[PDB]
């Protein structure tokens, strides 16, 4: 039947762990788009900023406690990778010691984005293994034609 | 787009369905999973005394009134059985307070209603639906009605906005340990609250099975409707109140009222 | 010039110390900070600064204490030999002046006696400089790690340890069970500070680390509690520590830009107006007024950003949030002219050594002018939502308030020291980037700082902001948006396409890193909190030798459990959202 | 009717929690302070004197809105005593 798949793809909630920057993309975000989000009630993780070496275990108990369905969105360049900080203070992506499904590359990444991010993990979750032999198809091949016919483009000393 | 308000609750009562639960350690077990029911079954039968047609009546019973208060009473062993499953001196004090302010502002359902069953004379629930012929009885007690109000916006429907978080530290809301269905089984329990106490309302403060130029069920119906959008419409307008402030304005200004309200009431009957 | 070398020998300030101490330990540095640099051996640290505490005109606040690694430097000329150094920024606000104190030390005997005594707000300071280096201070009290955790080996600013992360082993997740382990059996051994309360049932240890909204970042705070009191709090920072300052060390004087912006994330060009004057000051730049007007525009535009930012998020947290939220979207118009101007949202990353990108695009006179008409009957709708308001003024009244002196001896700087008696702008005192050609005013709070008092200081402030805006959108002059000198990076980009040696000088200026001889620089801004600073210094290479970078919020933050002991969690919670604090800005 | 009623949401409760399992020491001075729940304990008691009262007071007539008059004003007395005394106050 499937109807499972089109409740969990009707609705999702989000937990908001944006840290000290980058957060104020994602607050542009969630105030257009939707106190709802709750610990221990979300299934999505919207994980965002610089994770840190000191607070990975926070995050690391905060993975622990959702269910057994997790999924997790990384939001900017700092979140999915270092970053620009290739320090001994920041980890070298999230995807280190949680496994990631969508990430969102960006430093900080638009609202925009984040919508397109709901988009296709929306449709990640319709087709269900979670690979199902249809997410190879990447957006850098998708829209690959759309962006190579680009030819002219405004001339940067205008407004 | 999705037209219809109900289709977000028909997705979320699908999501919260088919999640895996697990088993809490160190914990009672009884209780985590009883302390669900007594927050959802207690208004499902408060639906259970309501007239909505003298030949649909789901229940033909005597008494209806003292059942009511009986399902008041009894929802705050749902905030303390789920206090005490919380198993956190932080979220265990956190339900003791919600529990707290619970009884302090359940109090007040009881003396108003005094004066409307007493106006009534009767606990079936016909002779109240047949009192209500020409002249509602919300014209003179306009003091029980809206504390009437307080009260049934007070148990347990967010209006106080201490369920989630807490204003206090060193405690926490008592929603968080129970993540499964058992959250789903809070929001379904709250729905068939408010929706049964606006039916309770409109059935025994106005008068239903009126029927001026219409068949009176869809007469109920949407005089039923518009007191869910006013009730939408102050709940979403009223914001949320401090412990204190909660504190402040109970026992002392609404008992006095509630007593001259039944003195009013004893005055003029006679 | 104002960025010749100088020594600032005939100041009267050498004169009194020459007196005072005859001969001998005072070494006069020659560089172009504008202030006198002087060293002085471990044995008089403590005479030194208590002559200066109450010298007739006495240096009340300790800017900055922090340390140097010193060992590789190759051009040592006139300075002592020294392997490792700490120096201690001083100011006096009667005097307008500053002064910089080193002591060297030698790697044997990593040993100096604590300064904590004349100034508290340098114990942290002390602990950061035990944690980054390995010197010890005999005689601090809490002599413990404040940025990485307490068993992390190595001191991250010594040179022979490896800065950048590819260089350790990788997340193999051998310390996530090791911290998980450790998180688990979470007891507190009374080594969190002073603890002078014993662990039992009379006093309870609470972490209460806020990760609810408007906290401005994950921190903790952990707490001691008897009846309900703040018997101790001891704040855990550190957590978004990024290594900006070992980070200034591996990068040339061009990549380096974009990192300044993320000192503060609020903060945008602001943050990169003192690293641009530091590095402009070293080359010898004078730069034309169309780039100083241009620079004024932008950062005058960000601090309005900030300020609206901090009136928004306090009428929201202690008030109603209904009518304020409209400024969410004027924060997008403002968004949307800066992204005309230099083409992103956030980070900007537009000022350049010597000017700045490119030129203003022709249509920008009239966005700013529909800017500045449009805005003063929403700022007067805010001036009437905010004076006359009595709930949160009412309430918003002598909450955890302290005075002058407080404020001097605490470091704290901005609208929390404005807040006080002392009339203190570096705009006015230490015109910089044409300031002294405008005319704007400094308000001030008389002598109680609370939450009321902030708020109708920034809005005032706000509003002479708004003064000078406009000043610059009608006094803006013709001419170039780049300084004519070889040391201008990047040439202007039409002569790099046409000219070869403009090729030349931009390749080599892009590749390697312009060589900027050795020297040291320093200066200060009026930041959108406080005051921020940047003590550059260059051994004569294309990259910085050592990057200080002076947070106020860092002192902000330090500042609160001298002030909240004796209240309640929930003036702790108001206080903590009072006052200017941003993570990222106190772990840069 | 009621039992039918009765039959069902216990059908329905069985049905839910079986679908679901197919599916698949010292406080000092922390909490304390329940004695307004004491008060209402006793206070419910005092009201269903006026729960008992509300059904038949038409026959009552005006001796029975005195005594009750006289009942609520011995309630307000004592009500008005715990708060000046500083027994009804904030409370943890
Ligand atoms: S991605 Fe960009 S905005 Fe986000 S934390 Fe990293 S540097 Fe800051």
């Amino acid at each position: 039947n499937d109807m499972v798949n089109w409740g969990r793809k009707n609705s999702i909630w989000p937990y908001n762990f944006g840290l000290s920057c980058c957060y104020v993309e994602m607050v542009t975000s969630f105030t257009a788009v939707h106190l709802r989000a709750s610990p221990r009630q979300a299934d999505l993780m919207v994980v965002a900023g610089t994770c840190f070496t000191k607070m990975a275990p926070v995050i690391q108990r905060l993975y622990d406690q959702m269910l057994e369905p997790k999924w997790v969105i990384s939001m900017g360049a700092c979140a999915n990778s270092g970053g620009m900080y290739d320090i001994y203070s920041v980890v070298q992506g999230v995807d280190k010691f949680i496994p990631v499904d969508v990430y969102i590359p960006g430093c900080p990444p638009r609202p925009e984005a984040y919508m397109q991010a709901l988009m296709l993990l929306q449709e990640s979750i319709g087709k269900e293994q979670g690979v199902y032999r249809a997410n190879m198809q990447s957006e850098r091949e998708r829209k690959r034609g759309e962006r190579i016919a680009v030819t002219n483009l405004r001339t940067p000393d205008e407004i | 787009v999705g037209w219809g308000g109900s289709l977000q609750l028909v997705a979320d009562m699908i999501k919260m369905f088919f999640k895996e639960d697990w088993i809490p350690k160190f914990s009672d077990r009884v209780i985590f999973t009883l302390a669900p029911m007594i927050a959802f079954t207690s208004l499902l039968l408060a639906f259970a005394i309501v007239p909505v047609s003298p030949g649909w009546v789901v229940a033909d019973l005597n008494i209806g009134i003292l059942f009511f208060l009986m399902m008041a009473g009894l929802a705050v062993y749902a905030v303390l059985f789920a206090g005490w499953s919380s198993n956190n001196k932080y979220s265990l004090l956190g339900a003791m307070r919600a529990s707290a302010q619970t009884l302090s502002y359940e109090v007040f359902l009881g003396l108003s209603l005094m004066g409307v069953v007493a106006q009534a004379g009767s606990f079936n629930m016909t002779d109240i639906v047949n009192s209500q012929a020409h002249v509602w009885n919300v014209i003179p007690q306009f003091f029980g009605f809206i504390t009437f109000a307080i009260a049934g916006v007070a148990v347990c429907h967010r209006h106080p906005f201490d369920q989630p978080e807490a204003e206090q530290e060193l405690a926490d809301g008592y929603h968080i340990e129970y993540s499964g269905m058992k959250f789903g089984l809070f929001f379904v329990g709250e729905y068939i609250g408010i929706v049964t106490i606006s039916a309770l309302m409109v059935t025994l403060f106005f008068g239903g099975w009126q029927g001026p130029l219409l068949p009176p069920f869809i007469w109920f119906a949407l005089k039923t409707a518009f007191f869910m959008m006013m009730f939408i419409l102050i709940r979403a307008s009223l914001p949320r109140p401090r412990y204190d402030q909660v504190m402040s304005f109970g026992w002392k200004i609404c008992l006095p009222l509630t007593l001259i309200n039944l003195l009013v009431t004893a005055a003029v009957i006679l | 010039p104002a960025w010749q070398t100088r020594d600032h020998l005939d100041d009267p300030v050498i004169g009194e110390l020459r007196n005072r101490f005859g001969p001998d330990a005072f070494t006069v540095q020659a560089t172009r900070t504008g202030v006198p640099v002087v060293w002085i051996k471990r044995e008089q640290l403590l005479e030194v600064g208590d002559f200066l505490k109450k010298l007739p005109k006495p240096y009340v606040m300790l800017f900055d204490l922090h340390g140097m690694d010193e060992r590789l430097r190759t051009h040592r000329e006139g300075l002592p030999a020294a392997d490792f150094s700490v120096f201690y920024h001083l100011i006096s606000i009667d005097r307008n002046r500053d002064i910089m104190l080193k002591v060297a030390l030698a790697e044997n005997d990593l040993h100096v006696p604590t300064f904590t005594k004349l100034f508290p707000n340098a114990n942290w300071y002390e602990r950061e400089t035990w944690d980054l280096f390995g010197i010890t201070f005999d005689g601090h009290p809490n002599l413990r790690r404040i940025m990485m955790p307490q068993t992390w080996k190595g001191h991250p600013l010594r040179k022979d340890y490896p800065a950048r992360a590819t260089e350790f082993s990788p997340f193999e997740l051998t310390k996530a069970k090791q911290d998980l382990e450790m998180e688990a059996l979470t007891f507190k051994p009374e080594e969190w500070g002073m603890k002078r309360g014993t662990e039992n049932e009379d006093f309870m240890f609470l972490n209460l680390g806020p990760n609810h909204p408007s906290a401005h970042g994950a921190f903790r705070i952990v707490l001691q509690l008897d009846g309900e009191e703040i018997v101790d709090c001891v704040p855990d920072i550190g957590y978004h520590h990024r290594g900006a300052e070992k980070m200034g060390e591996r990068q040339s004087w061009h990549s380096y830009i974009p990192y300044t912006d993320r000192i503060e994330y609020l903060g945008g060009c602001v943050n990169e107006m003192p690293y641009v004057l530091a590095v402009e000051k070293l080359a010898g730049i004078t730069v034309p007024d169309r780039v100083n007007v241009i620079r004024v525009m932008l950062s005058e535009l960000f601090r309005i950003n900030s300020h609206l930012l901090y009136i928004s998020t306090f009428i929201q947290d202690v008030g109603a949030m209904t009518p304020v939220f409209f400024a969410f979207t004027d924060r997008q118009k403002i968004y949307d002219l800066v992204e005309a101007i230099t083409g992103f949202r956030m980070h900007p990353a537009w000022f350049r050594i010597g000017g700045v990108a490119h030129d203003l695009p022709r249509g920008w006179d009239r966005l700013l002018r529909e800017f500045l008409d449009w805005m003063p009957k929403r700022l007067a709708s805010y001036e009437k939502a905010a004076l006359q308001n009595t709930i949160l003024k009412g309430r918003s009244q002598g909450v955890a308030a302290y005075g002058a002196k407080e404020a001097l001896e605490w470091g704290t700087t901005g609208a929390g020291l404005r807040a006080t008696g002392i009339d203190f702008d570096v705009r006015k005192a230490r015109p910089y980037s044409g300031y002294e050609n405008f005319d704007f005013e400094i308000p001030v709070g008389g002598g109680v700082s609370d939450c009321y008092t902030r708020v109708m200081l920034k809005v005032e402030e706000l509003r002479q902001s708004l003064r000078i805006l406009e000043q610059c959108l009608n006094n803006m002059p013709e001419g170039p948006f780049k300084a004519d000198h070889p040391l201008t990076t990047p040439p202007p980009k039409e002569r790099t396409l046409q000219h070869i040696e403009t090729l030349i000088t931009h390749f080599l200026q892009v590749s390697w890193g312009p060589v900027m001889p050795a020297n040291e620089s320093f200066q200060m801004i009026e930041a959108t909190k406080g005051i921020n600073s940047y003590y550059l210094t260059s051994d004569g290479s294309t990259m910085s030798y050592r990057t200080r970078v002076r947070t106020p919020s860092f002192a902000h933050l330090q500042q609160i459990p001298a002030a909240i002991r004796g209240s309640l969690v929930s003036d702790l919670i108001v206080y903590l959202g009072s006052i200017d604090f941003v993570m990222s800005d106190v772990d840069r | 009717a009621f039992a039918i009623f009765l039959i069902v949401a216990i059908g329905l409760c069985c049905l839910m929690l079986v679908g679901g399992w197919f599916l698949g020491a010292r406080l000092r001075l922390s909490a304390k302070f329940y004695l307004v729940a004491m008060f209402f304990v006793i206070f419910d008691v005092e009201a269903l004197y006026l729960f008992a009262w509300s059904t038949s007071i038409r026959e009552s007539g005006w001796v029975g809105f005195v005594e009750a008059a006289i009942f609520i004003f011995v309630l307000l007395a004592g009500l008005v005593y715990l708060v000046r005394i500083g027994a009804l106050d904030w409370t943890p």
